[PDB]
């Protein structure tokens, strides 16, 4: 019922589609630092095969919910098959997080969520909570768009990240407007996350559990 | 037409196998199905 | 692979998609002429047997695929372990037509009877459903008697059908319906 | 060693009709000379399109007189091969011999009375769905055609190839009482101290006739 | 509101628009048949004057209305104008019914019914009733279209068919997905029928009433 | 294929006696055979 858009986007085997598109948006990069550094001394290789889609939830979006309702979910974070097996079995590496966000109620409601993707963290200021608007990030509204999606680089402090203990990226949607169901509204709006992580190459390697 | 592996004019002449089709003057099945787009209605990624 | 579906216009979709190649596949068995060319034995009810198609089991393969494709056309080649002199008679001809040696009256020998049939039909085109159990009088591939017939089978031949038909199967009833096939 | 063979089951065992030829066994014969021997002829419906036949009727004359009545028709029947009229006709005494058909026949008319017997007939044709008319004026609704004596008299009429297949049978049964083919029938408009004539239809085959698959079985 | 459609279809003086169109399916053929037979002996003719639109009604698709409801419509069928003089003062003919379907409710209901155009036949199978996907047939869904159309050929079993006792062509709509009236959408949809019979030719004549 | 003497085509087409084998895209005992040297490792004398 517009300009019209519509979109997929293929990593690996899996494949997230959409139709309340609004685009995207890549933030701080697009490329991705030498990974071919002297840290990893020609000893890294590329894994593109880990490299794709995985589901984790975020909070659930109520009409009461305050504006602030920020649900974080740490990048990397706990992985129940590849890209988790190859941090195991791994100590330095480094990635690039997709992040394809989706947010169901329907064309009626009210309110958004304020989606972004900032890196090195420890908490934030709800002074500051005022300026996501600097990090990459998307805004979500039942009026234009169901799904958000922004695709994250690699920012590190190094080349060659280690996250057994370190998790550069994370993701907060903080809630900038509170959500209205209205006169015949949808009821509740869970918000789900569909990740990948992309452009990742290894270094490095331990014994067995053994 | 389904199992002749016959070598030779399966000698009784060929106006007598089976019956000649008269002119006048898959067809369609195959004309519908070599027609379907594998394509996206958006724009792929990655 | 999207679309709008309200149209019904043609719209798969195949591998390469989400990844994956896709394959030179060799469907030469799945060819209408080829699986029909190949002999049904039907019940030779008696003596006088009229060379009908809906008289055979709608379960096997050629009469399966038979009851699919509501117009066809095709030939015959027939079988018919007896007794007697076989001596078919043509589309039309009278019932009692099917008697006088002059007729193609074959001569017996060991032990059926292997021979060639036109389609004789007055239509340009024959039908296992006319919607005209009940159906047509002039739907009949000649007609066959001798004096105590066997062994009736059809191998269609040149086969054609035209338009399509419901394909179902045996309704299983575990999602996954088990049947012995052939093992070691 | 030899050519080895498989003795193939079912091919070979006699058919009336079966292809191949027999074995000649005197042969070196010369006959004597068969040269332009009289009326020769090689097609059955070469002579049945060349030569036409009156019909058999009611009482069994062929002719037919006119009614001086409101009752008009003049004939009326069947119009496949059963028609008793042309069941013993020419191309009526052979269709016998063949399950279908198709094309077109002829009903060739003739006058026979007096000059001072001026005479007007018709010739309607419907087709199965209906029953036939009775008068002229509900029948003029058909394909017909009119005539009335004069100088010349014979006149030959084709009468239409009509049905949904191609063809359909000679033969017939008490299910086809509905006829697949129609029932033409013949009337008569007016006429003067033309009453009592003869009108002789006989029949042809027209150029659209033909005639096929072979059936024998038992007539005279 | 979209990639935007419309389309009206004129057929001798009466003329079917509208503009929920989703497009339409000609199946088996697009064509004919030579209909200049032998069987018709050049006696023959052609009638497009009858060649037009005509209303028939279809049943009523009411939210109870179950995963089966197809109300049938014989074609040809019971003609108070032109074609049906025309079968009543003839014998041997041939056509093609074009039909556009339509079936009024609002842009929010659920369900589809499921139309078709089939042949030859007598009466079908439920476990069949899976396959209208195979001879010429549309979907309905009030959330993309409000007609339907599908314009079918000529098959008949001969070149020149006979109406009087026979009817090549019926029309069913198989109730696929039941019908869900909802909070603010339609309260019934009352499916009708709109057709129209094309390229026909006559043969043969009967008396009259007389 | 082991006896086969026949002097004609086997008369049933090629398509039809064997199945036939599609490709993709001794063998190899005769190439580990066809290297066996009967060479001295010292000098031959005499």
């Amino acid at each position: 019922l517009l300009e019209d858009r519509i979109l997929t986007t293929r990593n690996g085997h899996t494949t997230s589609t959409t139709q309340s598109s609004v685009g995207v948006t890549y933030g701080y990069a697009t490329a991705e630092d030498f990974v071919s550094g002297p840290n990893t001394s020609g000893l890294e290789t590329r894994v593109a095969q880990a490299e794709r889609f995985f589901k984790t939830h975020l909070f659930d979006w109520v009409t009461s919910d305050p504006f602030g309702r920020c649900h974080l979910l740490e990048l990397p974070t706990d992985h129940k098959g590849v890209y988790g097996y190859l941090t195991d079995s791994y100590a330095y590496m480094r990635n690039g997080w997709d992040v394809e966000v989706t947010a169901v109620g329907n064309q009626f409601n009210g309110g958004c969520l304020l989606v972004a993707m900032v890196p090195e963290l420890c908490s934030i200021q709800k002074r500051e909570l005022y300026q996501l608007t600097l990090f990459p990030h998307q805004f979500i509204n039942p009026r234009t768009n169901m799904t958000a999606h922004i695709t994250v680089p690699f920012v590190g402090v190094n080349r060659y990240d280690q996250y057994k203990v370190h998790k550069p990226w994370t993701l907060v949607v903080m809630v900038v407007a509170p959500l209205t169901v209205n006169s015949e509204g949808a009821p509740q709006i869970k918000v789900y996350a569909n990740i990948a992580p992309t452009n990742v190459h290894v270094a490095g390697e331990f014994p067995s559990k053994e | 037409s389904g199992n002749t592996g016959s070598i030779i004019n399966n000698y009784y002449m060929q106006q007598y196998q089976n019956s000649m089709d008269t002119q006048l003057g898959n067809d369609w099945f195959s004309k519908l199905a070599s027609s379907a787009f594998s394509g996206l209605f958006g724009a792929l990624l990655a | 692979t999207t679309s709008a579906g309200e149209s019904a216009d043609p719209v798969t979709a195949t591998v390469e998609n989400y990844g994956g190649e896709t394959q030179v596949q060799r469907r030469q068995h799945t060819d209408v002429s080829f699986i029909l060319d190949r002999f049904v034995k039907v019940t030779p009810k008696d003596q006088i047997n009229v060379l009908d198609l809906m008289q055979t089991p709608a379960h096997t393969l050629v009469g399966a695929l038979l009851r699919t494709a509501t117009y066809y056309f095709a030939d015959l080649e027939v079988a018919v372990k007896h007794e007697g002199n076989l001596t078919w008679v043509p589309n039309g001809a009278p019932e009692a037509a099917l008697d006088n040696t002059t007729n193609p009256t074959a001569y017996h020998k060991a032990p059926l009877t292997r021979l060639a049939l036109p389609y004789t039909a007055p239509h340009r085109v024959l039908a296992t459903v006319y919607n005209g159990r009940a159906l047509p009088t002039s739907f009949n591939y000649g007609a066959i008697k001798a004096t105590r017939v066997t062994e009736l089978l059809y191998r269609m031949k040149r086969a054609e059908t035209y338009c399509p038909r419901p394909l179902l199967a045996i309704h299983p009833d575990q999602a996954r319906h088990k049947q012995k096939i052939v093992a070691p | 060693g030899i050519f080895p063979v498989a003795c193939s089951d079912g091919y070979g065992g006699l058919v009336t009709t079966d292809p191949k030829t027999a074995d000649p066994a005197y042969g070196k014969v010369f006959n004597p000379p068969r040269n332009m021997l009289p009326g020769r002829f090689t097609n059955f419906l070469d002579v049945a399109e060349a030569c036409p036949t009156f019909l058999h009727f009611e009482g069994d004359v062929p002719y037919v007189t006119t009614k001086t009545d409101s009752d008009r028709v003049l004939a009326q029947f069947d119009l496949s091969l059963a028609a008793k009229h042309m069941s013993n006709t020419f191309l009526a005494g052979l269709a016998q011999y063949y399950t279908q058909y198709s094309g077109t026949i002829n009903l060739h008319f003739m006058f026979t009375g007096p000059t001072d017997a001026k005479a007007r007939y018709m010739i309607a044709y419907a087709p199965p769905g209906m029953e036939p008319p009775k008068t002229p004026e509900a029948a003029a609704h058909c394909i017909h055609a009119e005539w009335d004596t004069g100088l010349n008299s014979k006149f030959t009429f084709s009468i239409p190839y009509l049905s949904a297949a191609d063809y359909a049978y000679t033969a017939s049964d008490t299910a086809e009482t509905t006829n697949v083919q129609g029932w033409v029938c013949l009337f008569q408009i007016t006429h003067g101290k033309a009453d009592g004539d003869a009108l002789v239809v006989l029949a042809s085959a027209g150029k659209d006739f033909e005639l096929r698959l072979p059936v024998d079985a038992r007539t005279q």
